[PDB]
């Protein structure tokens, strides 16, 4: 399983960015694919997620900017992130929790894609 | 090879015999006597040194055959040192009589060894379970506080319920008096009601945490898990404890009563009503709970799967990958292992109810070590986690 992250880069303070990751691998028809980052000095914290069920649940400080949705077939997963502020400027990784084991969750992670808003 | 006995050489041959002796009481105008002649005769020469096999006429020979009690022929008495150590009264194949004579021969060995290993595993892997989960922070999440509730029960089974439970195999006889046999029986009804309850509260938890992870989150807390935790060992101790000790349990049958009075008889005997409500909620309840949960999991999956197939425009049509068919194992092996340990034993108890003849003591008994037996898989089925495994290495050196 690999999780191939596009979609970040600099962009002017106001601005939009739209990330992709697209899920190569198995993964159960259950699932969670996220959108966490990590800020330079701070730990990695959960922006974004959508269940393969639809329920969705975004951190405070997105809310109202930031809509994650899947794609309809494939495991792809989109943040589309509006009103980009330099607050948001962090390393976004992509997370997939599979529940194939039933039991737990198995986590898999992206090498993760620079995002740098400037004011 | 075979001696043939008459009334006369009866005590020399069979009751002065050397070693174990196998006696067929046979006739010539009997059709099941002439069946089994030609297996005796193998049996003869595959059984040199380990028995002797004699035959007696009871045509030529009625004085012995009285002195035994013997209803219907043919009927094989095996004799050990003057005395009949097992009986028959059937025609057998050579195959089936085979498996009676080693089960005979050898003096209920393998059977005494096979509870040493069920206590080994027990407290082996349940001690590991508790362990790994207390010494590691990263296993200390909300599904591991149920799994450390059943590695409790289940510990507590292997340590006090299984020892005890036996040595009245063994010995054949309560050694510990009256009061140790009621908190023993209580000890007993606890840690199973506890650990199936148990399993049935895992599987809710997962099903919540793998259909609705966000709502899961919110919903099921540290406080709520100990709440459910807290009422599974409460409903367990007010269907173990304050029914048995309190002789709600008690039958008014005299037989019954006979097994209260003795301090030596520690007989599982219960009323229509406890062997009801205790198989309900100990047993019933918990596993139509764990179907209707587990089911709505495979559900769920098998619809998002649709949800896929429709999305693709009809481009492609999903197939089970790897995932799906250790998903569809793992539920296979909750589901299986649970019933293949328990439901005979429940299933039995409750037919008892109905009919009390019906089933024997040792089926009963057996298909209740098969029930503690569960508590020595369940480290084996809930602990699998990456985790858990890393966790469990760390432990052994
Ligand atoms: C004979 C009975 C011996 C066992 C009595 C205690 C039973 C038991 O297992 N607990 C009581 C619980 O009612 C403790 C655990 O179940 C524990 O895992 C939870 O209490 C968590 O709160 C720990 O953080
Ligand atoms: C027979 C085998 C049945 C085994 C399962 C037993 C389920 C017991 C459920 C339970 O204890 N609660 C959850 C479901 O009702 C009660 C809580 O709802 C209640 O304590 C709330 O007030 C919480 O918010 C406490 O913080
Ligand atoms: C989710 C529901 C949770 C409640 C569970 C209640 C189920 C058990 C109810 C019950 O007590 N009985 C089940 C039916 O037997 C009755 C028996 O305890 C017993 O009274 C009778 O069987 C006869 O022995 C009486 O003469
Ligand atoms: C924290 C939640 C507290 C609920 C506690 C009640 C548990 C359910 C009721 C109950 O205790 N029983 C079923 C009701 O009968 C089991 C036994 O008490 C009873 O079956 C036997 O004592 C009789 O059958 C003897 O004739
Ligand atoms: C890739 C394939 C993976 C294996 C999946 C097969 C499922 C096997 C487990 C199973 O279905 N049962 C175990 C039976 O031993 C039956 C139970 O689901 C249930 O039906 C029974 O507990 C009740 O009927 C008892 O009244
Ligand atoms: C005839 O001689 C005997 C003596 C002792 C036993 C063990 C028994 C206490 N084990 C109890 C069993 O493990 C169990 C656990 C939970 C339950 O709810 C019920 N209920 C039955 O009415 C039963 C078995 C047979
Ligand atoms: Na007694």
């Amino acid at each position: 399983v690999q999780l191939q992250e596009s979609g970040g880069g600099l962009v002017q303070a106001g601005g939009s960015l739209r990330l992709s990751c697209a899920a190569s691998g198995s993964i159960f028809s259950i699932n969670t694919m996220g959108w966490y980052r990590q800020a330079p000095g701070k730990q990695r914290e959960l922006v974004a997620a959508i269940h393969s069920g639809g329920s969705t649940n975004y951190a405070n400080s997105v809310k109202g900017r930031f809509t994650i949705s899947r794609d309809n077939a494939a495991n792809t997963v989109y943040l589309q992130m509006n009103s980009l502020k330099p607050e948001d400027t962090a390393v976004y990784y992509c997370n997939v929790k599979d529940y194939g084991a039933v039991l737990y969750e198995y986590d898999y992670w992206g090498q993760g894609t620079q995002v740098t808003v400037s004011s | 090879k075979i001696i043939h006995l008459t009334d006369d050489s009866f005590d020399t041959d069979v009751l002065k015999a050397d070693g174990a002796i196998l006696v067929d009481f046979w006739a010539e105008w009997s059709g099941p006597s002439k069946m089994i002649a030609p297996i005796l005769d193998e049996i003869a020469d595959e059984y040199q040194g380990k028995l002797t096999v004699a035959k007696l006429n009871i045509d030529q020979n009625p004085g012995t055959a009285p002195k035994y009690g013997i209803r219907g022929i043919p009927t094989l008495l095996l004799f050990k040192n003057g005395e009949v150590a097992a009986t028959k009264v059937g025609a057998l194949s050579k195959g089936q009589l085979k498996e009676f004579l080693d089960a005979n021969l050898a003096e209920a060995k393998v059977m005494s060894l096979l509870m040493a290993l069920v206590v080994l595993l027990i407290v082996a892997g349940n001690v590991l379970v508790i362990a790994a989960i207390g010494s590691t922070q990263r296993l200390q999440t909300l599904t591991n506080l149920f799994i450390t509730s059943l590695a409790c029960a289940d510990l507590v089974v292997g340590l006090l319920v299984v020892p005890f439970g036996a040595t009245l195999v063994v010995r054949g006889t309560w050694l510990w008096g009256s009061f140790l046999c009621e908190l023993w029986t209580s000890l007993d009804v606890l840690c199973v009601t506890a650990s199936i309850e148990t399993l049935c509260v895992i599987a809710i938890d997962r099903y919540l945490a793998i259909t609705s992870p966000f709502r899961y989150q919110s919903l099921m807390t540290r406080a709520r898990a100990k709440v459910i935790i807290c009422t599974v060992w409460a409903i367990s101790a007010l269907v173990s404890f304050l029914p048995i000790m309190m002789h709600w349990w008690r039958d008014e049958d005299p037989q019954a009563l006979k097994c209260y009075q003795d301090p030596g008889c520690c007989d599982f005997v219960t009323n229509r009503a406890y062997a009801i409500a205790s198989s309900i909620i100990s047993f019933y309840i918990p596993l139509l709970i764990m179907i209707f949960v587990y089911l709505r999991v495979y559900r769920e999956a098998k619809e998002q799967i649709r949800k896929i197939d429709r999305a693709s425009k009809r481009k492609t049509s999903r197939v089970m990958a790897m995932k799906e068919h250790k998903a569809l194992k793992t539920l296979g092996i909750i589901m299986g292992v649970f019933t293949l340990c328990w439901l005979p034993f429940f299933l039995v108890n409750i037919v008892n109810v109905f009919n009390r003849d019906l089933v024997p003591d040792w089926l009963f008994v057996a298909f209740n070590w098969l029930g503690y037996a569960n508590s020595a898989m369940n480290p084996i089925i809930y602990c699998r986690s990456p985790d858990f495994r890393k966790a469990f290495k760390r432990l052994l050196a």
